[PDB]
């Protein structure tokens, strides 16, 4: 997915929200 | 009635959090 | 040693490899934040290798990322946090109208009286196309808030109405513009709508993804959207915005993909579709995509020659004027004295420099008077944009004679007109005219719309915002600022379909044009330093932060304080004895 | 707004 | 528009084509 | 190619003789 979030990978289904 | 919970987001009433960031 | 000298003229050539060698090889750090923010003004972002001397500031410095702080500690200087509803300034005609007056008056405070808590109260109040764009107001009162705009639009991406869910895309698009936010949260937002099943929904994504990444010619962003005006569910509506989308993003870039989908999308279109108006936002995005680029274009314009016949004048005119919209040239002004696009390219070309500018002022007045009565309906546009944010009063005075037209479509033009001319100024002259005119037009609907618009843009950002393209002693002209002014006015060629019709959230694309108009000084290390300054024309005696209007320039009142940029607009580090 | 004067902002009226 | 106002040097006035005479 | 005086402008197909069509100088 080009769209997701993993918080933010350096600091999730953005749209479904699964 | 400015957060979701973990799903039900009660002020749109959407069904299928830190604020706007999936987390 | 005069770094910010070359990089200025750098800037001028639009020569980015001779930009990023200057940039690099200047040893002082404090020059390098200076023309960190030289370059955060022009909209070019340039990567840093992270072993460089100060890497993390000078990315946080490129990117804006501090804009929105201090822009909210200049509106506590003056007191004016305090919102303003519209009716403070003075059917779905005139909630649509209110919805775009609060959004332009209250524009970069994130505070409003109308989009309160719960905003369904006002959504709701519209229907259809209007609650898409009331919703995306929302995020032009949050303009550069990234984390608290989003914070405050999210609600709204899961609500049931689609309209109001593409007015959010495109409102946590906005947010997004200018501030170059390093975790790119609109990609990963807006990007599962692209191709979504509605076409409005699709809309909303496509034309926020291109405000969000106008600055840069992004290659995933841009191989996001460029399968999206060839798909066959795709309106004419969906292939135009792509691609203004993707010539807002790839702006003088030559960009190659660009220009090929582009051409590809022409050359499939049937000769009675090319008849649509939104086909003229086809060859628009790619004009866009070689703007100032000159004698390049030619290449371009032998491809266009298989074009059907009637579109072929329209996209060789808009692309050709397009790639001199520099220039300043005074063989293609005389060859451009269909018709629309001609006089709009007129003032597209002569904006460069004064003299032609004048001359092109004197033509447009003729044209208002005796000319062609087709002709005549593009001449207030032009005028706009030759004199955004510039409250001349002979222009004010031509286009207040002719906001009586009995064409309408010279009358619109000439309203809006108005308020480009005097956007960001709070000019009583100008708000006494709009109040008399709103008396004159009430009780006709789309004239009343116009004054409305302008009325609000007379008030945008409270007085302390600005449209013009060019900063920096008005010898840099911003792109993305001429590519949101030339959306705009491209799609008010055709302002009784386009803009009284469905589709008005166009319109938001002046947020690319909007800049801060203050000046600020700081020390060395970025804290807030006041000092006193003495602003003519080239005069009072004012004290830091201070409001410069369109052609003023500020000098340092007294030698305790040395700027490192000969310049004294917006953000300038100060040295000390 | 009032008007301000020593930072060169120019307001209008409601104000 | 009606005309009063100001004619740029048009004088009877002939301001414009679209202004009455 | 010139216009009459309501008016006509032929070269313009307008509706609402001047020396000078471009300027009508009276």
């Amino acid at each position: 997915s080009v769209s997701s979030a993993v918080y933010s990978a350096s600091s999730y289904y953005y749209s479904s929200s699964l | 009635s400015s957060y979701s919970m973990h799903y039900i987001y009660p002020y749109s009433s959407y069904t299928y959090k830190y604020q706007w960031r999936g987390a | 040693s005069r770094f910010p000298e070359a990089l200025r003229l750098a800037l001028m050539l639009n020569d980015m490899e001779l930009v990023e060698d200057i940039f690099t090889s200047c040893k002082d750090v404090v020059v390098q934040k200076q023309m960190a923010f030289m370059l955060g003004r022009h909209g070019v972002f340039l990567e840093l290798s992270e072993d460089v001397e100060e890497y993390e500031d000078l990315t946080e410095i490129m990117s804006n990322v501090q804009l929105n702080s201090n822009f909210l500690a200049l509106a506590r200087e003056l007191d004016i946090m305090e919102p303003k509803v519209p009716d403070d300034i003075y059917s779905a005609r005139m909630n649509l109208a209110s919805s775009f007056v609060n959004g332009f008056v209250n524009a970069a405070f994130g505070q409003d009286k109308l989009l309160t808590d719960d905003g369904n109260k006002w959504l709701y109040k519209n229907k259809d196309h209007g609650m898409l764009s009331a919703a995306a107001s929302l995020g032009m009162i949050l303009l550069w808030d990234v984390d608290g705009g989003l914070t405050q639009i999210d609600k709204y991406l899961y609500s049931s109405e689609d309209y109001i869910k593409s007015g959010a895309l495109l409102a946590c698009g906005i947010v997004n513009s200018g501030v170059r936010n390093e975790c790119d949260p609109a990609l990963a937002l807006l990007s599962d709508f692209v191709l979504h099943n509605s076409n409005t929904m699709r809309l909303g994504s496509i034309f926020g993804l291109g405000l969000a990444y106008a600055g840069s010619n992004r290659e995933d962003v841009l191989t996001l959207l460029l399968p999206v005006m060839g798909d066959s569910k795709s309106s004419m509506e969906v292939a135009g915005v792509t691609a203004l989308a993707c010539g807002m993003i790839a702006v003088g870039s030559c960009n190659g993909d660009v220009t090929s989908t582009i051409l590809q999308t022409i050359m499939e279109k049937s000769e009675t579709e090319l008849k649509d108006t939104y086909a003229r936002w086809l060859p628009l995005g790619l004009g866009l995509n070689h703007l100032g680029k000159g004698e390049a274009i030619e290449a371009i314009l032998a491809a266009l020659e298989v074009v059907s016949e009637p579109f072929r004048s329209f996209a060789n005119t808009l692309v050709d004027v397009c790639a001199y919209a520099g220039s300043g040239n005074v063989l293609k002004v005389q060859q451009l004295l269909h018709q629309g696009v001609a006089v709009l390219g007129i003032a597209l070309i002569a904006m460069g420099e004064e003299i032609g500018a004048e001359m092109a002022l004197r033509t447009f007045g003729h044209l208002l008077r005796y000319g062609e009565p087709t002709l005549r309906r593009a001449v207030p546009l032009a005028l706009a944009l030759i004199s955004v944010s510039n409250p001349r009063l002979n222009i004010l005075d031509t286009l207040s004679k002719f906001s009586h037209d009995a064409d309408p479509e010279v009358s619109y033009n000439s309203i809006f007109a108005m308020g480009m001319v005097g956007s960001g100024t709070n000019n009583a002259r100008l708000a006494a005219m709009l109040r008399q005119l709103a008396q004159y037009h009430a009780k006709d609907p789309n004239n009343l719309f116009m004054v409305r618009l302008a009325q609000g843009l007379t008030h945008l950002g409270k007085g302390t915002l600005t449209l013009c393209p060019y900063h920096s002693d008005r010898q840099l002209m911003s792109q993305v600022a001429v590519a949101g002014l030339l959306t705009v006015l491209v799609s008010f060629l055709d302002v009784r379909n386009i803009i009284l019709g469905k589709s008005h959230y166009v319109l938001y694309g002046l947020v690319a044009a909007m800049q801060p108009r203050m000046l600020v000084t700081f020390d060395e290390e970025l804290r807030p330093l006041p000092v006193s300054v003495r602003v003519g024309q080239a005069f009072q005696t004012h004290t830091t932060p201070v409001l410069l209007a369109h052609g003023e320039r500020a000098e340092l009142a007294t030698e305790e304080f040395l700027p490192v940029t000969p310049i004294l607009e917006g953000f300038v580090i100060l040295r000390k004895n | 707004f009032p008007d301000v004067g020593l930072h060169r902002y120019w307001g209008w009226d409601c104000g």
